RNA sequence: UAGCGCCGGCCAACUCCGUGCCAGCAGCCGCGGUAAUACGGAGGGCGCGAGCGUUACCCGGAUUCACUGGGCGUAAAGGGCGUGUAGGCGGCCUGGGGCGUCCCAUGUGAAAGACCACGGCUCAACCGUGGGGGAGCGUGGGAUACGCUCAGGCUAGACG
RNA sequence: CCUGGUCCACCCGUGACGCUGAGGCGCGAAAGCGUGGGGAGCAAACCGGAUUAGAUACCCGGGUAGUCCACGCCCUAAACGAUGCGCGCUAGGUCUCUGGGUCUCCUGGGGGCCGAAGCUAACGCGUUAAGCGCGCCGCCUGGGGAGUACGGCCGCAAGGC
């Protein structure tokens, strides 16, 4: 039913009196490719723990992908922090063309061809969250009408 | 004094709307009007009518929103996300009828002045006329 | 379900300052530095709220009243014990509604030690824990007294004073949870759902509102209760 | 070039069994069978979560492999097909199965593709009634792929083809086995192939 | 005839022995001071294959000179401050001209090359035939919303 | 005494006469230079006393240039809000300086604080923007070498651009 994949699993430092301590952050990709995605980044004591809370928190933080026959609808830049992210519509046999970051992300909201481009901080988290936050962003010609029947 | 009188009433406009207000006033032009026209018929805006504030001209522009939201944030959504100017003075920026862009592939509109009047994207292309690019919207 | 000119109190606002920009279009005017709330939209709003109201309490579902201000502290405890509605007194403990799960199990651990009371076990076992479980019991009825009545998350939340509660608001927000409010001119009024624009600091204004909506309630559920029995709190 | 190495270990490094050998990977010998892991010292050995480029690389290499080109021919062949209007996939397919050689295996005048390449080689292949010794011989529809009059009395041929009757051929071929020929009717659809590829992940791994 | 490079990460491919901050490696981060998947050899593996590597140079990634497409409180970056020249820029209404801008027609834009199709060498490379393009500039005609200019008017900027 | 800027009320007058501003020109703390004067206190240099392992310092007693005036140079700075100028727009609350008004209050100009939306890498900014916009000038393009070398211009020199 759902497809997950991790982007980046790391391993971050705190400083006690006589050393450190390693916490483990995730980021997971959930997603059915029907165009439901979600996003989430764990944190645990250690990798297992964090990859599963992640797992959990994308699955309750979800994003509604407007698919037009396996791609965008319209085009979007999004700033998330210093990170942008520019997604443009694609015809078909394209495929994605993206970084591992979006392409995870888009390919499990189910784009088949996508056109992007990462602009400014490529920090993984925050292209990630760019990412989402296009996705978010995205209408359809229902939607826009929708808005301006008055 | 405004060295953009039409960029300025875009901003305005912007402005005015990220708080959500019900109108707002902008000093009125002919060239001002005939936007605001094709901004109504679009249907980005309720509409717009002259007005005095003082002794002087006004154009009230009734913007226009989207339904209040669930979750945190209930602030409804814009009906004008973008709107953006293109020619400014200083650079200016005319188009031939083939150079004319296509916003948002035609979920947005984009202004352009031409000698057949002030038409949109859609319009002029149809009409088979290039012009002055006055901003983007959508 | 009357109401009209028999609102005394409530048109009377907070002081000039300590106002919110965005109730601007709930006033009235200001006389003696004081916002009056505009007597007629509290009515317009009112009609709405109770409306929903209405739908919500016949439909079944469950409304948690809200508030800690000590002016409507009283109130609650009754109007909410009346129909079979939860409330919160004391204070609002954070997480009540997104941690729900981990505060149940404190309600879990309340009739656990009330059930502890029941039985022999009271006696056995040395004073030690008999002093602490008792005082463990104490908080316990404190605090999660009114919270006790809900199983699953509630279907809408009634609030006094939505700047006070705000927290209790955000999370309600949060969860998608529908939000009932007394607002005063110190409140946002984009964050409440359905708006009752008053007086929330004198206790008239809490009993006839709050008194008027459980009456509602039970109206909409059958049985018509008597008239609510706070009014002898006007003290 | 074109390989000339052990085929089977490639069956066991794709991790799908490959029919590079015509027959006997029929047979429960295919070694595929009975050591599926990767050739080797460290072949069995826990094998770690792979990049995705590694992904890409081994599902490119494992289409290349199939067909037994060598890297330039394909790469040529993917570039092409992107130039060309059409879905880049299907059309890269496509015109991986108008090779010549490859189309001698499908009619099944050979077990396997290199010896169908063999056959070509050494001129036991007509096109048309004209002799074309060039595995790479682009085919197209309506050409008769035919075996050579001198060579319709090589045992060979009469093994494959004695085993080709009662055989069914894809649908975008049509086989006379009694003349020894074939036509090519049409391109093969994506919806024809068999193949264990996900052609996308070829075009990601050129996309890069 | 089968060779060449690589197997610490970036980057596909790992084990044994020798060496002991030595000998050496290294594009960047780095490896080596006794048990080195990083030196050297061996087995094995990955990648290309009549080639494979290295050096140099050009564009790329580099939105890192940012027109598309960047910046300047503390990261590099506001001139020590004013006065003002040239220049750049210009509030509302009407009219004329049509310089900018826009449209139609036409000339030009050689061939080769680039693109598309068909065809000749058994294929291809190579080549033939045909088709489709095209910014720019010249000429003729037209439009006047915006910018320009001339003529008139207003008082919301500015000055008194 | 001479003289610059500025704010408010009146709605009187002119009718776009505006903004910015490469060069140019003027101003420009302190120190420093030239000429003349002045010189109480302070005080680079310097002369001593202490301290210290030493003490070309910190502490103590002296002391010259200088600090002060006039005139003429020098053109630097953590010359700082480390934030170019001008105009329009976008919640409020509070303290304060200064006008005007029907003087609880309203309205205008300036200086502070907390904060809506928004912005920011964060810190923070937020009608005194670091927000939303337009115009024009100046400037940036990894660190060291180096604000050096060379050339030019300027300066009595120090030295500056
Ligand atoms: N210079 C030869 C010319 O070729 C023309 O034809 C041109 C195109 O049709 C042809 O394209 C070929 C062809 O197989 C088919 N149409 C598509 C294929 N991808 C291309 O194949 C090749 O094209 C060129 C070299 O030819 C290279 O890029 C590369 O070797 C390869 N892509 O390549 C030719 C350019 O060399 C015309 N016959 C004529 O102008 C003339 O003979
Ligand atoms: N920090 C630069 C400042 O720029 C100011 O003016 C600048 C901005 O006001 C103006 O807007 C630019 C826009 O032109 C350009 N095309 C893109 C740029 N991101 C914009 O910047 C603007 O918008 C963004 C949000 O989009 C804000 O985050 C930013 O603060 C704002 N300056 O562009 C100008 C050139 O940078 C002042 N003139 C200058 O003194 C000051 O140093
Ligand atoms: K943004
Ligand atoms: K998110
Ligand atoms: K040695
Ligand atoms: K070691
Ligand atoms: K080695
Ligand atoms: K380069
Ligand atoms: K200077
Ligand atoms: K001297
Ligand atoms: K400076
Ligand atoms: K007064
Ligand atoms: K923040
Ligand atoms: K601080
Ligand atoms: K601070
Ligand atoms: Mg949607
Ligand atoms: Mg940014
Ligand atoms: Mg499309
Ligand atoms: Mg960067
Ligand atoms: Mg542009
Ligand atoms: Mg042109
Ligand atoms: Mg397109
Ligand atoms: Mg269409
Ligand atoms: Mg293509
Ligand atoms: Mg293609
Ligand atoms: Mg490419
Ligand atoms: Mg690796
Ligand atoms: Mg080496
Ligand atoms: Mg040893
Ligand atoms: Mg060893
Ligand atoms: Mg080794
Ligand atoms: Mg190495
Ligand atoms: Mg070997
Ligand atoms: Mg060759
Ligand atoms: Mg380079
Ligand atoms: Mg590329
Ligand atoms: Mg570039
Ligand atoms: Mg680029
Ligand atoms: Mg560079
Ligand atoms: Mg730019
Ligand atoms: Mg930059
Ligand atoms: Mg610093
Ligand atoms: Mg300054
Ligand atoms: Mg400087
Ligand atoms: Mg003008
Ligand atoms: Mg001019
Ligand atoms: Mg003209
Ligand atoms: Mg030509
Ligand atoms: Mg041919
Ligand atoms: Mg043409
Ligand atoms: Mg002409
Ligand atoms: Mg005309
Ligand atoms: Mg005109
Ligand atoms: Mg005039
Ligand atoms: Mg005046
Ligand atoms: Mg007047
Ligand atoms: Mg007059
Ligand atoms: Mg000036
Ligand atoms: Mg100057
Ligand atoms: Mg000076
Ligand atoms: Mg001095
Ligand atoms: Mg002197
Ligand atoms: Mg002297
Ligand atoms: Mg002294
Ligand atoms: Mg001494
Ligand atoms: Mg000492
Ligand atoms: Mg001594
Ligand atoms: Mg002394
Ligand atoms: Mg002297
Ligand atoms: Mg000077
Ligand atoms: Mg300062
Ligand atoms: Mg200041
Ligand atoms: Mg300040
Ligand atoms: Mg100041
Ligand atoms: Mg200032
Ligand atoms: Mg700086
Ligand atoms: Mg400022
Ligand atoms: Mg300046
Ligand atoms: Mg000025
Ligand atoms: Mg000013
Ligand atoms: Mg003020
Ligand atoms: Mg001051
Ligand atoms: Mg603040
Ligand atoms: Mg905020
Ligand atoms: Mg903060
Ligand atoms: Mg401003
Ligand atoms: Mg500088
Ligand atoms: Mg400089
Ligand atoms: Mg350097
Ligand atoms: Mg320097
Ligand atoms: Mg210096
Ligand atoms: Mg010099
Ligand atoms: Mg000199
Ligand atoms: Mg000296
Ligand atoms: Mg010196
Ligand atoms: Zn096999």
């Amino acid at each position: 039913d759902f497809e997950e994949k991790m982007i980046l699993i790391r391993r971050t430092a705190r400083m006690q009196a006589g050393g450190r301590r390693f916490r483990f952050g995730a980021l997971v990709v959930v997603g059915d490719r029907q165009g439901r995605v979600g996003l989430g980044f764990g944190k645990a004591p250690e990798v297992p723990l964090a990859v599963q809370k992640a797992g959990y928190y994308a699955r309750r933080n979800m994003v509604e992908v407007p698919l037009q026959n396996g791609t965008i609808p319209h085009e979007i830049e999004v700033e998330f922090g210093a990170s942008k992210i520019v997604l443009k519509p694609a015809a078909p046999g394209t495929g994605v063309i993206a970084g591992a970051v979006p392409r995870a992300i888009l390919e499990l909201a189910g784009v088949t061809d996508i056109l992007t481009k990462e602009l400014g901080s490529r920090n993984p988290i925050n292209i990630a969250y760019a990412t989402m936050e296009a996705l978010r962003q995205l209408r359809t010609k229902a939607d826009v009408e929708r808005l301006r029947k008055g | 004094m405004l060295t953009d009188p039409i960029a300025d009433m875009l901003t305005r406009i912007r402005n005015a709307t990220r708080v959500y207000k019900e109108s707002t006033d902008v000093p009125a032009s002919r060239f001002k009007e005939e936007i605001l026209r094709i901004l109504a018929r679009e249907g980005f805006i309720k509409g717009y009518e002259r007005v005095d504030v003082d002794g002087k001209p006004y154009l009230r522009v009734y913007l226009k929103y989207g339904p209040r939201r669930q979750g945190p944030d209930p602030r409804p959504e814009q009906v004008i996300h973008h709107i953006r100017r293109i020619s400014k003075p200083g650079r200016r920026v005319y188009v031939g009828v083939k150079e004319i862009p296509r916003v948002r592939r035609g979920l947005g509109i984009a202004i352009l002045s031409t000698s057949k009047g002030v038409l949109t994207d859609r319009e002029a292309r149809k009409l088979g006329v290039g012009g002055e690019l006055i901003c983007e919207v959508w | 379900t009357v109401k009209e000119l028999l609102e005394a109190g409530v048109h009377f606002g907070h002081e000039r300052k300590r106002w919110n920009p965005k109730f601007a279009r709930y006033i009235y005017a200001e006389r003696n530095g004081i916002h009056i709330i505009d007597l007629q939209k509290t009515m317009e709003e009112l009609e709405r709220t109770f409306r929903f109201i209405e739908d919500l309490a016949m439909r079944g579902g469950t409304i948690l009243f809200v508030g800690t201000k000590k002016q409507a502290q009283d109130i609650v405890r009754m109007e909410a014990e009346r129909a079979g509605m939860p409330y919160v007194n004391q204070r609002w403990l954070g997480g009540m509604l997104t941690n729900f799960k981990t505060i149940s199990q404190r309600v879990h651990r309340l009739e656990e030690l009330e059930a502890l009371f029941a039985s022999p076990e009271i006696e056995e076992r040395p004073k030690k824990e008999q002093v602490r479980l008792k005082h463990e019991l104490e908080r316990l009825q404190k605090y999660l007294s009114g919270f006790r009545l809900l199983k699953r998350l509630p279907d809408a939340i009634f609030v006094v004073d939505p700047t006070k509660e705000a927290i209790a608001v955000r999370e309600a927000r949060k969860l998608f949870i529908p939000v009932i409010a007394l607002a005063d001119t110190d409140s946002d009024p984009d964050l409440v759902d359905y708006i009752i624009p008053g007086n929330d600091d004198a206790i008239r204004s809490i009993q006839l509102i709050l008194s008027r909506a459980v009456d509602l309630i039970i109206q909409a559920r059958g049985g018509v209760v008597e008239p609510s029995p706070s009014y002898a709190l006007v003290q | 070039g074109r390989y000339i190495g052990p085929v089977c270990r490639l069956c066991r490094r794709e991790g799908v069994k490959l029919y590079l050998k015509g027959e006997r990977c029929y047979s429960p010998k295919c070694a595929m069978e009975r050591r599926p892991y990767p050739p080797g010292q460290h072949g069995q050995k826990r094998a770690r979560r792979p990049s995705d480029y590694a992904v890409r690389l081994r599902e490119k290499q494992k289409l290349r492999r199939i067909y037994g080109i060598s890297e330039r021919q394909f790469r040529n062949l993917f570039e092409e097909a992107s130039k060309k209007k059409g879905v880049t996939g299907s059309v890269f397919l496509g015109l991986l199965e108008s090779r010549l050689d490859n189309v001698v295996y499908r009619l099944g005048f050979a077990v396997s593709r290199r010896q169908a390449r063999q056959l070509v080689r050494h001129g036991h292949i007509t096109v048309n009634g004209r002799r074309v010794d060039l595995p790479s011989y682009r085919v197209r529809p309506g050409d008769e792929i035919a075996v050579a009059e001198k060579s319709r009395n090589l045992e060979l041929i009469r093994q494959n083809l004695e085993a080709m009757k009662g055989r069914k051929v894809g649908p975008w071929l049509s086989l006379d086995v009694e003349g020894m020929k074939g036509k090519f009717l049409r391109l093969p659809d994506r919806e024809d192939l068999a193949l264990p590829v996900n052609e996308q992940l070829v075009i990601e791994f050129y996309s890069r």
